RNA sequence: AUAAGGUGGGGUUAGUGA
């Protein structure tokens, strides 16, 4: 029916051409009788029939008179909906400015005018006059007078001379204005200005300009005259409980604007004088904007209760205003909610329900079926069968629930398996019957827990319910491929207690032919379950094209482990129950069996694991007992000992040998290592206690021990809360945040005093208060970012690119945190991978990396690939398949249409909750050693010195991978070399984090040039040697006589001659910066290394300011380009460097906040994007300076290290995707033949097809650059207004684009969803292939 | 320095602090003013022609009852019976005068001014007067505008020998055939409107001669009175800027019915204007006990229907 | 199908173990 969404600025006769009539008179019902009057409010003859196709004296009652007004009133007859949407206003005497225009912040009357605002206001609120049409005076056509000094132009210019006051004046100059001669003078006026000020006001002036005349608006109607009133019935009178009436604020003050108005007619009727029409006039100003956006004018309005009431601006805006009130979400009929249990006896693809409630939700399909089989004809009948509850209906809803699936949801709905399918089941009783596996996908313990259902009425969305939304479906997460129905708490005690073995038991090691003897066995009650017996089992495997071939042997085994062998399908390897089988084993054996048998004995086999879980659970027995919690006897001696060495130190804090905080650490340390001692003593004591005899004399094995079980097959708890329970629990820290000195030593099965549980409550406290403040900030950064993208829909197959990005395998600096296979699997390369075999051709260019694949690179020792990502899609908006590559919950390629943006913004956002609150080198495994960016040099000693910071210390393994990283400094001692083979658990390097050293690189003399004592250095002799030493001071300290010159320790020969820079022709000088201690004196042959100098000295809103991208605290100084560089003016604020680059010119200099301290020199020679300090590594330099893939390289790198510091999960294209939709803007460096402005922003892939097919003319294109930007404000800078509407500011950005006349072709979402229609992404996406394709 | 005082109250108090109390001697001194801008106005009232004419058809219309014995009169100083020889008497004097006009023609209308400078009136009657010679300003100044359009700017006349010899007299041709006896090549271009503006200038002879006056002696009269009129204004607007302090100190009273405090100072306002529409100073009493009663009216009446 | 129904305030319920 409708394309895209217009809007402009109103028009006065636009207005005129909306509404019926004028209202007139401040009543509106009549409280003697209940009749709405002649042209009030509610009225009938300009808004409709408020009766049903009849007239208010009901002159005309019936359906025939339809077409006709009436003549007693005067009302057409029409439905009773149209009073729903005719629209009237009023006409208003004196015009009236509109305040979202004058307080925008940054006003767009304010800059429009460029007077500044309170100029406006001074006019506005009439303390000052002001004058239009100046011409020949000495005053100007836009000076603003005060009264006195319009007294003064009242003698002298008090002749034809015109100034005025108020929104008359505003509309009058405003008006008088012509556009055009702005437009030109501006536009030179940019082309004059240097000052980046005048430059940036002027371009807003310009951009409001030329885009308001191109606009067709006209200014002058920003003035409001003719005030649109909303329907009524909108606006409703509604009674509550008796005669009074529950009012609308916004009838009031409708009331108190035609009050208003009509009184200062009647006053302009009697001519009054200016005080009091002024008064009025100003009472009307405030009037108005009461009515558009109450508060923000200085003070509000209230009617009642002295409680601010609501005018139109906060009916929008807010929490309860209307987007995300009742447009986003919205009330559901075919509902029903109540408190979930369990009822194990459930297949997984089926749910209970209640009669009661199914009786209810299902009520017009038994009208339906009802009426067909024919128990009843009429409807009415049908009402009083279902009412009375007659026995022929429940054979009816019987039956029509036979095969129509239902949904279920509980409240916090954070990840997209909140929302599942299931088939009812009938059940007796009333409350909602529930499948064990579904509750750790919900998170929905059966503490009290209430869930919601909605029924899919229609065909195509009983479709969807059967085809995605089905629980069988959905088994792996969309975060990983880890599986989301594993076991979750008892089944996994008794499948552990099932796998294990005492040594001894009854039919110890006889014989057996196959499983079903072992379940006569055991039912029948002759042998142990946990007891070994070597038995015969017959396996099935697929090595063939699928084929599945029989092969057997005598396996040694228990008996229960032969007894779930039954439950296996076909296609497994014996071994995979060969053990404990703890939570992960039984995990990992899922995983593998949807990998290698499909889906549907995946289904079934998990079903039956949990049947026969809870059969063996419950003939298990598994109690707790207070005599199963073991007390270690040596704690009452460790805790002894310990409390001994703390009075050995306290002594020593007695006499005062020791400090407060040395005694402080010395015992908070000596508590740790009992601590510990304490730990690994009850441990001991608890894991293998069990020592028994086995047809000989004795032997130790695991525990029955109930706790260790429960604990060691991953059920509930560790060794930490078993910890807390028998061992002493923890040092809890103190409000404060630090750390108190004496440990809690008592533990849970014995009795905590009074302060040790004091000291406890304080810590909970401290905790689940964290979590109440917690959960309200990670619900608003979800919120945020799904805003964001939004928008990202896969909608091409391949963009046939080669770029992307590479991946490694990351190390912390130690160990290898997070492999390759990993970061790798399952998404399609860039390049073809090159085997390490010299020119060979493993993996090609364009595949998919599943877990074959991932083996063979993965023998081959593969180190890198390069890989298609999101971040380098070519699509113009969206995403091609073969750049995202798999779903994670379909095990095979991504398919066109599922728009990943949001399930990448669920799965980050549902972690949120979970996250936590509260030298030299030593390798350690042995491999050969690699540098890169190395500047090294052999000092005297045969050890490496290296001149480079940004040297990296690698440790490549005897394959070829890298296992260590470790940071190179400045000039560190090392005791190995590049290239050399060291062994594991060898110190390799050495340096002085309390020296920045000074070393050389040559030999020679060193000269004191420039070191004259008092202007640049000082005289400090060593007090402790006697070697005195002049010391180098900074700026600061140093006076500026002096300032200016440099101390330098400049490298010359036995003849005085410039030793030069090792390579080029420069000269060796070493300027000293502040507290440089020149040690080695005047005249001193120096060696290689040697310091001439010595100079010594991130939680969750870590993430949200990641994705905001802050700039940090301050900034680490890069460089923006290669060459040399040279130093600047003495204090200006900051002291300056001077930068030359070497082939092009330099023009890069900079003010240095001179507490950086420096890592370049002047003679260093660097690339862009490379440090001249260190501290926090700032996004937007890392886009413009190194690229592209390194911004995003480093974010993911980031934020994967801080979920993975939890050990959290998530893939890594969410992250990468969520980014392609930050860096989404762009703006022009030159136009080329391009259209657009240089100081011009605009998304990159308008520019990138404009561009695009430039180049298919002959012409060149344009240059862009790109930018990053805050989501939050990404947000807003999206060309669909609806979008940002719903998201904050609604006000800013509806004046905003209220102004530009912007339109909304709407190609996205949540408009989509706004307007209601199919949405494009899923089966709608389709739709709009059709859509598309006719137009 | 004015600190955004969004508080209209606050500079309200700003404005109407600058005029202080006045006393009631004072109030003596205005309402004598005010007196002699009605006075003054009466007396151009009085000497107006077709106000007789007008007043002794409506005394038609009250003996014959096309109107009301209220509708025409309100009371006099120095009951139909006194309109009977009031108005028959002024009918023949509004006679003895009518047959002279043929100098003391104009002494009668003097003198004719007097006996009717005693009488008072329905005050719609002084709307019918003072729309009558409105009206018959805009009749004059529409010639002024028709001449000036087309002698000026037809004829290229200068606006010097146009306001010189053409206003005050307008009905005849001593400036058509003098300006254009002045030889001039604009008084040549004058031959080109002589239809226009003398055959339309011949309803304005008609207009002199229904009033039976010049159009200057008109203009006199009716621009005498506006004088009388702006006066007795200004009179009138300071008082009502003497007695704002009145006006919030009796507002302060029924502040929390229901409505806000500006609104009441508004009517209040309004029932103040009132009051000095209706205040007399020969009665001999404080203005403030008179006026406190109109207050009172607006602040009630406003509350009342307002609720 | 005649139980309907706005605005404030208060109280409660359900939402980690490293
Ligand atoms: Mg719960
Ligand atoms: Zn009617
Ligand atoms: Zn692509």
């Amino acid at each position: 029916e409708f394309d895209a969404i217009k809007i402009a600025l109103a028009s006065p006769d636009m207005i005129r051409s909306w509404s019926f009539g004028e209202v007139k008179k401040p009543e509106t019902i009549n409280y003697r009788t209940f009749k709405p009057e002649r042209d009030g409010l509610f009225c009938a003859r300009i808004f409709g029939p408020v009766k049903d196709y009849e007239c208010l004296c009901g002159k005309y009652k019936r359906l025939k008179h339809r077409g006709v007004i009436c003549e007693k009133c005067g009302v057409e007859v029409t439905q009773t909906k149209v009073r729903r949407e005719r629209m009237g206003h009023i006409e208003l005497a004196s015009p009236t400015a509109h305040i979202w225009f004058l307080k925008s912040l940054p006003s767009r009357i304010g800059l429009l005018l460029d007077m500044p605002l309170r100029d406006i206001e001074r006019v506005l609120y009439f303390e000052s006059y002001v004058v239009i049409e100046g011409g020949m005076t000495n005053l100007e056509r836009q000076q603003i007078l005060t009264e006195e000094q319009y007294l003064d132009a009242l003698e002298e210019f008090g002749d034809e001379f015109d100034a005025k006051m108020g929104a008359e004046a505003i509309q009058a100059l405003l008006k008088s204005m012509d556009l055009e001669q702005e437009c030109e003078q501006l536009r030179e006026e940019l082309n004059e200005t240097n000052s980046e000020t005048k430059r940036k006001k002027l371009t807003k002036r310009i951009k409001l300009l030329e885009a308001f005349v191109q606009s067709g608006n006209k200014p002058e109607w920003m003035i409001l005259t003719v005030l649109p009133v909303l329907p009524p019935d909108l606006r409703p009178l509604v009674p509550l409980d008796g005669g009074r009436f529950a009012t609308s604020d916004l009838n009031d003050l409708y009331r108190r604007v035609i009050n208003r108005n009509n009184r200062l007619k009647r006053l302009l009727d009697l001519a009054a004088p200016d005080i009091i029409v002024r008064n009025e006039k100003r009472m009307l100003q405030e009037a108005v904007d009461a009515l558009l956006d109450n508060g923000r004018r200085g003070r509000a309005i209230t009617g009642s209760n002295k409680r601010p009431l609501k005018s139109l601006a906060d009916m929008i805006k807010g929490k309860q205003g209307r987007f995300r009130q009742n447009l986003l979400g919205k009330r559901v009929d075919y509902s029903g909610r109540s408190v979930i249990t369990v009822g194990p006896y459930l297949r997984l693809h089926q749910c209970g329900l209640p009669k009661k409630m199914a009786l209810e939700l299902f009520k017009p399909f038994i009208y339906g079926k009802l009426e067909l089989r024919g128990l009843a004809t009429t409807i009415k009948a049908a009402k009083k069968m279902v009412e009375r509850e007659e026995a022929v209906v429940w054979d009816i809803l019987d039956e029509v629930i036979r095969e129509h699936p239902v949904l279920l949801n509980r409240a916090p709905t954070l990840h997209r398996l909140g929302i599942q399918a299931f088939e009812p089941v009938l059940i007796e009783g009333k409350a909602i019957q529930l499948h064990p596996l579904v509750c750790a996908a919900y998170n929905a313990d059966f503490d009290g827990d209430q869930m919601a259902v909605h029924v899919p009425l229609t065909l195509e969305a009983q479709l969807e319910a059967r085809a995605l939304m089905m629980s069988t479906n959905n088994i792996l997460s969309p975060a990983n491929g880890e599986p989301i129905i594993v076991p979750s708490q008892d089944v996994v005690l008794g499948l552990y207690y099932m796998t294990r073995d005492c040594v001894n038991a009854k039919g110890e090691g006889m014989v057996l032919t196959g499983p079903k003897e072992a379940e006569r066995l055991y039912r029948s009650g002759l042998a142990s379950l946990h007891a070994r017996v070597k038995v015969r089992i017959t396996e099935y495997e697929k090595d063939a094209n699928g084929e599945l071939v029989a092969k057997t042997s005598l396996k040694d085994t228990t008996v229960g482990r032969a007894i779930l062998w039954m439950i296996v399908p076909k296609g497994l390897p014996y071994s995979i129950v060969n053990q404990a089988l703890g939570k992960k084993a039984i995990s990992k054996m899922l995983n593998t069996c949807y990998r290698i048998l499909g889906l549907k004995p995946t289904v079934i086999f998990a079903d039956q694991i949990m049947y026969t879980g809870f059969a063996y659970a419950a003939r298990s027995g598994a109690s707790v007992g207070i005599d199963d919690m073991v007390i270690p006897e040596k704690k009452h001696e460790i805790i002894s000992e310990a409390e001994a060495e703390v009075a050995e130190i306290q002594e020593q804090f007695q006499s005062g040998l020791v400090t407060a905080g040395e005694r402080y650490n010395k015992v908070i340390d000596i508590w740790a290592a009992a601590n510990d001692r304490v730990s690994k003593a009850m441990m001991d004591n608890l894991q293998t206690e069990t020592v028994i005899n086995r047809d000989g004399q004795e032997e130790k094995q695991v525990s029955f021990n109930s706790i260790y079980m429960m604990a060691d097959s991953g059920a509930r708890g560790s060794a930490a809360q078993i910890r807390q329970l028998a061992g002493m629990r923890g040092l809890m820290a103190k409000p404060d945040g630090s750390i108190i000195e004496t440990p809690i030593t008592a533990n849970f099965r014995e009795g905590l005093n009074v302060l040790q549980y004091f000291i406890s409550t304080h810590g909970a406290r401290k905790g689940l208060a964290d979590t109440a403040l917690k959960t309200a900030n990670s619900g608003y950064l979800t919120r945020r970012l799904v805003d964001v993208a939004q928008d990202l829909v896969v909608t091409e197959d391949d963009c046939g690119t080669h770029e992307g990005i590479m991946m490694t395998p990351v190390i912390e600096g130690g160990d290898v945190k997070e492999p390759l296979r990993d970061r790798v699997l399952g998404r399609v390369t860039a390049e073809d991978v090159l085997k390490p075999g010299t020119a060979d051709i493993l993996v090609p260019r364009n595949t998919l990396l599943h877990e074959q694949w991932c083996d063979l690179l993965e023998e081959n020792s593969v180190d890198a690939v390069k890989v298609r990502s999101v971040v380098s899609c070519d699509t113009d908006f969206g995403v091609c398949a073969h750049c995202y590559g798999r779903d994670l919950a379909r095990g095979h390629i991504i398919n066109k249409g599922e728009a990943i943006g949001v399930i990448a913004a669920q799965s980050i956002g549902e972690p949120g909750t979970q996250l936590t609150m509260r030298s030299s080198i030593q390798v350690k495994n042995k491999g050969s050693i690699k540098l890169s960016n190395v500047k090294s040099v052999v000092n005297s000693s045969g050890k490496l010195v290296i001149t480079s910071r940004n040297t990296e210390l690698k440790l490549i393994d005897e394959f070829g991978r890298t296992k260590e990283s470790y940071k190179v400094p400045y000039g560190a001692v090392l005791a190995k070399g590049d290239g050399e083979q060291v062994a594991g658990g060898e110190t390799v390097a050495n340096w002085d984090p309390h020296t920045m050293p000074v070393i050389t690189e040559v030999s020679g003399f060193v000269r004191f040039t420039d070191m004259i004592d008092g202007q640049t250095i000082t005289r400090q002799t060593d007090e402790l040697t006697g070697l005195s030493s002049l010391v180098v001071l900074d700026s600061a300290e140093r006076t500026a006589g002096g300032k200016d010159l440099r101390p330098a320790l400049k490298i010359v020969d036995a003849q005085g001659n410039d030793v030069l820079i090792p390579g080029t022709d420069m000269p060796a000088q070493y300027f000293l910066p502040g507290k440089a201690i020149v040690q080695l004196e005047d005249g001193v042959q120096i060696s290689s290394g040697d310091t001439l100098a010595r100079i010594p000295q991130g939680g969750l809103p870590r993430v949200a300011d990641l994705f905001e991208a802050r700039r940090p605290k301050e900034p680490a100084i890069l460089a923006e380009i290669s060459g040399i560089v040279s130093f600047g003016k003495e204090t200006k604020g900051k002291r300056r460097l001077v930068i030359t680059p070497v082939d092009g010119s330099d023009p890069y200099e900079e003010m240095i906040p001179k507490w950086r301290q420096l890592n370049v020199f002047e003679g260093e020679r660097v690339e862009r994007g490379d440090v001249i300090s260190d501290g926090p590594e700032a996004p937007h330099d890392i886009l413009r300076l190194r690229g592209v893939h390194a911004v995003t390289r480093y974010i993911v790198n980031e934020v994967q290290d801080v979920y993975r510091l939890q050990g959290v999960k998530i893939n890594d294209k969410h992250i990468e995707v969520i980014v392609r939709q930050m860096l989404r803007k762009a703006t022009i460096v030159n136009a080329g033949s391009s259209d657009f402005l240089e100081g011009e922003q605009v998304e990159y892939s308008r520019v990138k097809i404009a561009n695009r097919e430039l180049e298919a003319n002959g012409k060149v294109g344009a240059t862009y650059s790109r930018d990053l930007l805050g989501i939050t404000k990404a947000s807003l800078a999206t060309e669909s207004f609806i979008s940002a509407a719903s998201f904050q500011e609604t006000t800013r950005v509806l004046t905003e684009a209220a102004v530009a006349g912007k339109r909304d072709e709407l190609r996205g979402l949540k408009e989509n969803v706004i307007v209601g229609r199919l949405i494009p992404a899923g089966t709608g996406y389709a739709y709009h292939q059709d859509r598309m394709r006719r137009r | 320095e004015i600190g955004r005082t969004t508080d209209p109250v606050r500079m309200y108090m700003r404005e109407m602090g600058t005029v202080e109390l006045l006393t009631r001697e004072g109030e003596i001194d205005i309402a004598k003013r005010i007196e002699d801008g009605i006075n003054q106005v009466q007396c151009s009232v009085a000497e107006y022609p077709e106000a007789i004419t007008y007043l002794l058809e409506q005394y038609d219309r009250v003996e014959a009852e096309e109107a009301r014995l209220s509708d025409l009169i309100t009371g006099f100083v120095d009951d139909p019976e006194l309109a009977r020889e009031k108005f028959a008497e002024l009918r023949a004097q509004y006679v003895v005068t009518r047959d002279t006009i043929k100098a003391t023609a104009q002494e009668e209308i003097l003198k004719l001014s007097e006996v009717f400078k005693q009488f008072r009136l329905v005050p719609k009657q002084f709307d019918y007067l003072v729309n009558s010679m409105r009206v018959m300003m805009d009749r004059v100044r529409t010639q002024e505008r028709l001449i000036m359009k087309l002698c000026v700017e037809q004829c290229k006349m200068p606006k010097k020998n146009f306001i010189t010899l053409f206003t005050g007299n307008e009905t005849s041709d001593t400036w058509f055939n003098a300006a254009i006896a002045m030889n001039k090549p604009w008084s040549e271009k004058l031959h080109d409107v002589s239809e226009e503006v003398h055959r339309a200038l011949q309803k304005l002879q008609q207009i002199e001669e229904e009033t039976g006056l010049t159009i200057e002696q008109v203009k006199d009269i009716n621009r005498r009175m506006s004088i009388g009129e702006a006066k007795a204004r200004r009179a009138k607007k300071e008082m009502v800027e003497a007695n704002l302090r009145l006006v919030i100190s009796i507002a302060k009273k029924y502040t929390n019915r229901g409505l806000q405090f500006l609104d009441l100072i508004q009517e209040g306002n309004i029932g103040l204007m009132k009051a000095v529409d209706k205040f007399e100073y020969r009665r001999g009493y404080k203005f403030s006990t008179y006026a406190t009663w109109w207050i009172r009216q607006a602040i009630t009446r406003s509350i009342a229907d307002q609720a």
